[PDB]
């Protein structure tokens, strides 16, 4: 791939916080080796409770085919 | 008025006060309270 | 994971210091669950 997209979700106390990272790196699949912090993009007081996540696909039309892509999930934990 | 189990998105305080530079002031920094001076500072925030 | 999942615990910016905080963070080198976009 060309470049990497790091996100950290998290809900508390009713505000949902996202955090963002860019980094650009050339590797055929799994996390690089390499620290990167990643800096609060979006704060919102949503109030809602989340115990279910969902991600969303672009489908490339030929019948769907998804693009080649690698999307990690991680859970957070204290 | 609703105060529901959520974010109090509306609301209605804010505080306009006239910056004084080295002078030892009390201050109130959007709920950061302290005394001292406040002087220019070459430190580099970032952003966030 | 290796060492991702760090992100900045607050707004407080500190300078040349070491911090320890205890908040929800992705354990160095846990087992991520990872899915391939397309399917053959």
């Amino acid at each position: 791939f060309k470049n990497l997209r790091e996100f950290v979700f998290k809900n508390i106390d009713g505000y949902f916080k996202i955090y963002s990272k860019h980094t650009p790196i050339n590797l055929v699949r799994d996390l690089p080796q390499g620290f990167s912090a990643l800096e609060p993009l979006v704060d919102l007081p949503i109030g809602i409770n989340i115990t279910r996540f969902q991600t969303l696909l672009a489908l490339h039309r030929s019948g769907w085919t998804a693009g080649a892509a690698a999307y990690y999930v991680g859970y957070l934990q204290p | 008025f609703e105060l529901l189990h959520a974010p109090a998105t509306v609301c209605g305080p804010k505080k306009s006060t006239n910056l004084v530079k080295n002078k030892c002031v009390n201050f109130n920094f959007n709920g950061l309270t302290g005394t001292g001076v406040l002087t220019e500072s070459n430190k580099k925030f970032l952003p966030f | 994971s290796f060492t991702r999942g760090v992100y900045y615990p607050d707004k407080v910016f500190r300078s040349s210091v070491l911090h320890s905080t205890q908040d929800l963070f992705l354990p160095f080198f846990s087992n991520v669950t990872w899915f391939h976009a397309i399917h053959v």
